């Protein structure tokens, strides 16, 4: 499964 | 930028026997960037029923995909893939041998 | 034996052809399990393999809800950096992305990934330690420093130890029959002549899984690997893979010459010889 924070450059 | 050149690999996912179904597939890896037209041949004709993986790469971020398409070998029957890239002037074509 | 879980993703910009073009795939070993594609009808995280089709609407939503969240995610990301290089907005770039953890034999954590490129070359990559960052040049510098007071790296270190690894042993079991499995490889050596005075010797390994293999030619012993045509391990198309090494053999010498197959699923290595 996914990780579920989405960080940004 | 990285322009990396597409190892081709064609193939059949079973020992090639005369008469019996299979797949032919047609292995390239290694390119960037990711635009690539692949196809697979009979006896000159590009097949349309050809699929292909889900685009992934490796480790060095190159990437690879699985192209296939069922078929049956014939004692007669000649089979090739053919690639074009950024990093080829020309499509390269690989012919099948059942002995690679 | 060691396992496991990573996520792959590809964005490149299509300048005035649309918005960037997002894949996202999935893999457990050498096995993917699912995917998405921006390009694609129906806008969720698809199955990919039959052990995963047995997940229920929660996760099917959760990871569709999540994956198009990394997508978007990626749209942002091509501009940015875009705008680190100052580049053309008409120029096509890529931007792939990879993440995931490594479990030993025990099943317990070894080691998580955390990488990022931009046109093939590495961008920014999450060190070892799970604490600190390779910032490649002043762009992935100012990446760096935004991950390092967002504190990224610790919201990381529990998904890449906890989670990631809870899911994997999960996949592992869930697919068992599939995943725990190692097919040993159908090895076999074709004889072609190729002059009058000598011939191609093939040594094959076919069928096997899980894709780590070693197959090696030998004269008398003596390594060939200078000498030997091995090409890289192809995927057979139905889960299993192979992968072929060959050497020049002068006619009356296959005696001489042997193929070596060492692979996970083999109980004792192999040594075939012509004859």
């Amino acid at each position: 499964a996914l990780w579920g924070f989405f960080p940004v450059l | 930028m990285i322009q990396r050149t597409p190892k081709i690999q064609v193939y059949s996912r079973h020992p090639a026997e005369n008469g019996k179904s299979n797949f032919l597939n047609c292995y390239v890896s290694g390119f960037h960037p990711s635009d690539i037209e692949v196809d697979l041949l009979k006896n000159g004709e590009r097949i349309e029923k050809v699929e292909h993986s889900d685009l992934s790469f490796s480790k060095d971020w190159s990437f690879y995909l699985l192209y296939y398409t069922e078929f049956t070998p014939t004692e007669k029957d000649e089979y090739a893939c053919r690639v074009n890239h950024v990093t080829l002037s020309q499509p390269k074509i690989v012919k099948w041998d059942r002995d690679m | 034996g060691s396992h496991s879980m990573r996520y792959f993703f590809t964005s490149v910009s299509r300048p005035g052809r649309g918005e960037p073009r997002f894949i996202a795939v999935g893999y457990v070993d050498d096995t993917q399990f699912v995917r998405f594609d921006s390009d694609a009808a129906s806008q969720r995280m698809e199955p990919r393999a039959p052990w995963i089709e047995q997940e229920g609407p929660e996760y099917w939503d959760g990871e569709t809800r999540k994956v198009k969240a990394h997508s978007q995610t990626h749209r942002v990301d091509l501009g940015t950096l875009r705008g680190y290089y100052n580049q053309s907005e008409a120029g096509s770039h890529t931007v792939q992305r990879m993440y995931g953890c490594d479990v030993g034999s025990d099943w317990r954590f070894l080691r998580g990934y955390h990488q990022y490129a931009y046109d093939g070359k590495d961008y920014i990559a999450l060190k070892e330690d799970l604490r600190s960052w390779t910032a490649a040049d002043m762009a992935a510098q100012t990446t760096k420093h935004k991950w390092e007071a967002a504190h990224v790296a610790e919201q990381l270190r529990a998904y890449l130890e906890g989670t990631c690894v809870e899911w994997l042993r999960r996949y592992l079991e869930n697919g068992k029959e599939t995943l725990q499995r190692t097919d040993a490889p159908k090895t076999h050596m074709t004889h072609h002549a190729v002059s009058d005075h000598e011939a191609t010797l093939r040594c094959w390994a076919l069928s096997f899984y899980p894709a780590e293999i070693t197959l090696t030619w030998q004269r008398d012993g003596e390594d060939q690997t200078q000498d030997t045509e091995l090409v890289e391990t192809r995927p057979a198309g139905d889960g299993t893979f192979q992968k072929w090494a060959a050497v020049v053999v002068p006619s009356g010498q296959e005696q001489r010459y042997t193929c070596h197959v060492q692979h996970e699923g083999l109980p004792k290595p192999l040594t075939l010889r012509w004859e």
